[PDB]
């Protein structure tokens, strides 16, 4: 009932089956079997007018609810283009698919309005974007556009309002050899399914989560709200390590670095006002995107759990 | 970022029922004379319309000072106006050798008896449209906020239902607006949102929003920003975007969907990812050097993206080196390094290149580039890009 309630769903893993909206465009195709060739269970997927037929060797159903009726999928991978995709993640939500995960670029905010409203006064469908990566469990599911191959399953949970700089983070802990237990992209845009907080949530209450990188940028204040979360829960007695790296220091005011809620405006915004509030929440802010995989490696050897 | 004229964006208003002054626009101290007179005002306003702000203080080529005048005599404008169009105006924020004037607006004159502040914008914070507003409007909202925030008031507008006679009446109350006035703007704030919706503004400022001494609720002047993203659905309002008062590059850069934004610095980046080209910007100023730029190939890179880039920061004279910085993104990076030596070839570019890419294949492309006989440096990682594209350029 409540969409915090869905938040669960955000933790996919070798049981979750998958479905992809926009399964025979381009995008939906590569993506497809790339997810095929890491092992995801990519079941069938939907394209309007166009069921009845296999790709990829998989079932092609003209709407959502059919093909979760007849695939038992669990997730949503949406690659529609922008026109059509506010639709294609409310055909997603009346199907109650328990995790959509809409990678399109270039949604309309007023159409993310829309679909945000509906989504908040429902409880069983958990949307991660738009203009996200995807989510991954190294090793066990891969839904999105990250490359495969730099992660190692491991202890590190990641979450990111970037696409390629999510990279960096995942890189930087295989190869110190932490690993990482689930990273989550949230995507760029203002208006979004899924906010640090929720992740933060999965982070705090997961075993197999140890420390947390949690990476943001100029815009918004959803880098402000997951400080105040973190204040709340993890100040003690529960603690796990945090290490941030927020994007945008040198970014000039009024103008849009590339996402669409990357931009500093009203004054509202800027890096080091979120670097502030995250410090003052228990977080150390790595000054360098570099260094994220040392700087959690540090705060893992300071508390002894190497 | 869509750049509407003055006249472009009063018109988009009017067309919808705002109210505004009544204007023509004119290409010529002709039109200009006749539109004068068929305004039948008392007072009219002739107004060069450029982007730049101060046109008031401004001085035409003509040698005419004021980009902005006011007279009663329809005349005037027409005498005036033959002094503008053509010319250059120079402002306190033009290029020095001010801007050519190919339009002038010719609009009534109207008084200001009450300055208010109305806003509409999609508001992240608040999931969705939020009127704001103030009394105490002509002033940058910014300061009103800081100074006296308990005259800032917000209305949150569902945006299923849209906005409630109530909540616009409200709003016009607590702007002061009073007895019938009070209805008028109530209703104004309801064609206003119902424009911002029709155009896919992300905010639809109007500053001053106010009355005429003879009761009548305006719109004086205003400044729409657009949803880049709405852009299929909204053609013909991006296709009066002006960009001849545009940085040449960033003109440039968006022939190819490549989101430049030009810095101050010498040093040349560009990166596949907003996010990562974000904090490449921040790690070469960490390390001391100064970005020439942001640039973002946006995450998939495509070889065509890598070579329109560096015909791009070709243009730029302050480059001093280039930082590539490539991780993820579809395609394998020996053909990305084959698109940079073949770049640099054919463009003829000499400056040092710092080289970081990660991905699929880099072992061949770390060949391709080692045996490329070009000034390439590959570097280790981030930190070891920002720290050899510093050291490469002048103090």
């Amino acid at each position: 009932c409540s969409y915090t309630a869905s938040r669960k769903h955000l933790y996919v893993d070798k049981n979750t089956k998958v479905i992809c909206q926009g399964f025979t465009g381009k995008q939906g195709t590569f993506h497809s079997q790339q997810a095929l060739e890491y092992g995801t269970n990519l079941v069938g997927g939907t394209t309007p007018g166009k069921g009845g037929k296999t790709h990829l060797g998989l079932p092609v159903f003209n709407t959502v609810k059919e093909a979760k009726e007849q695939t038992g999928a669990t997730a949503s991978v949406i690659y529609v283009p922008p026109p059509f995709a506010a639709a294609a993640i409310n055909e997603a939500i009346d199907a109650e698919v328990p995790l959509v995960v809409c990678i399109t670029e270039g949604i309309p905010q007023q159409d993310m309005v829309r679909v945000k409203h509906r989504l908040l006064r429902q409880g069983k469908t958990r949307l991660i974007g738009p203009n996200c990566p995807g989510v991954i469990n190294p090793g066990e599911c891969k839904i999105g556009i990250m490359p495969g191959h730099i992660h190692k399953k491991g202890r590190i949970g990641i979450v990111s309002r970037s696409g390629t700089l999510t990279y960096e983070a995942v890189h930087q802990t295989t190869q110190v050899g932490l690993g990482q237990s689930l990273c989550v992209g949230i995507g760029g845009d203002p208006f979004n399914g899924t906010d640090f907080t929720d992740c933060l949530e999965i982070f705090l209450n997961d075993p197999a989560t140890e420390g947390i990188i949690l990476i943001g940028e100029i815009g918004g204040n959803a880098e402000e709200n997951a400080a105040e979360f973190l204040k709340q829960h993890n100040s003690g007695p529960k603690s796990k390590p945090v290490v941030s790296f927020i994007a945008g220091l040198t970014a000039p005011p009024g103008r849009r670095m590339g996402h669409a809620g990357a931009i500093i405006a009203g004054g509202k915004g800027g890096a080091k006002e979120k670097i502030t509030a995250l410090q003052s929440a228990g977080v150390v802010v790595s000054m360098s995107p570099a260094q994220l995989g040392t700087t959690i490696y540090k705060e893992f050897e300071k508390r002894k759990m190497l | 970022m869509v750049n509407l004229q003055e006249y472009q964006s009063k018109k988009l208003m009017s067309d919808n029922g705002v109210k505004v002054q009544r204007f023509f626009v004119a290409d010529t101290a002709n039109e200009a004379l006749e539109a004068a007179k068929r305004l039948n005002a008392k007072e009219i306003v002739l107004k060069a319309q450029i982007l730049a702000g101060g046109r008031g203080k401004g001085v035409f080529s003509s040698g005419l000072k004021g980009g902005v005048h006011l007279t009663k005599d329809p005349e005037v404008v027409g005498q005036l106006a033959k002094q503008m169009i053509g010319y250059n105006l120079a402002t306190k924020q033009t290029p020095k050798e001010g801007v050519k004037v190919n339009k002038v607006m010719v609009a009534e004159a109207l008084d200001i008896s009450r300055e208010t502040y109305l806003a509409i914008l999609m508001d992240r914070s608040c999931n969705g449209p939020v009127l704001v507003g103030s009394p105490q409007g002509g002033v940058d909202i910014e300061e009103v906020a800081a100074s006296n925030p308990e005259l800032i008031f917000k209305e949150q507008i569902d945006i299923i239902e849209g906005i409630k006679d109530s909540q616009a009446q409200r709003m016009a109350e607590n702007l002061g607006f009073l007895g019938p006035l009070q209805n008028q703007a109530a209703d104004q704030i309801k064609k206003l949102y119902n424009l911002f919706l029709k155009i896919d503004a992300t905010q639809v400022e109007v500053n001053p929003f106010g009355e005429t001494p003879e009761g009548q609720v305006v719109c004086f002047d205003a400044k729409i920003n657009f949803d880049d993203n709405a852009e299929f659905r909204q053609k013909d309002i991006f296709a009066m975007d002006d960009k001849s008062e545009n940085e040449p590059i960033e003109n440039e850069a968006a022939k190819y969907d490549l989101k430049y934004i030009g810095l101050d610095g010498n040093i040349a980046c560009f990166v596949n990812g907003a996010g990562l080209a974000m904090a490449t910007c921040d790690i070469i100023f960490l390390n001391g050097g100064k970005p020439a730029n942001f640039l973002d190939l946006g995450g998939g890179v495509k070889e065509s993206q890598v070579y329109q880039a560096f015909k791009l920061l070709t243009a730029d004279p302050k480059v001093e080196a280039i930082l590539v910085n490539i991780f993820g993104g579809i395609v394998n990076c020996a053909i990305i390094a084959n698109g940079i030596t073949k770049a640099c070839r054919e463009l003829e570019l000499k400056v040092p290149l710092v080289v970081r890419l990660e991905g699929t294949n880099v072992h061949e492309a770390q060949n391709i580039l080692t045996n490329s006989g070009l000034p390439i440096t590959s570097a280790v990682d981030l930190e070891d890009a920002a720290k050899k594209a510093v050291a490469s350029v002048t103090k």
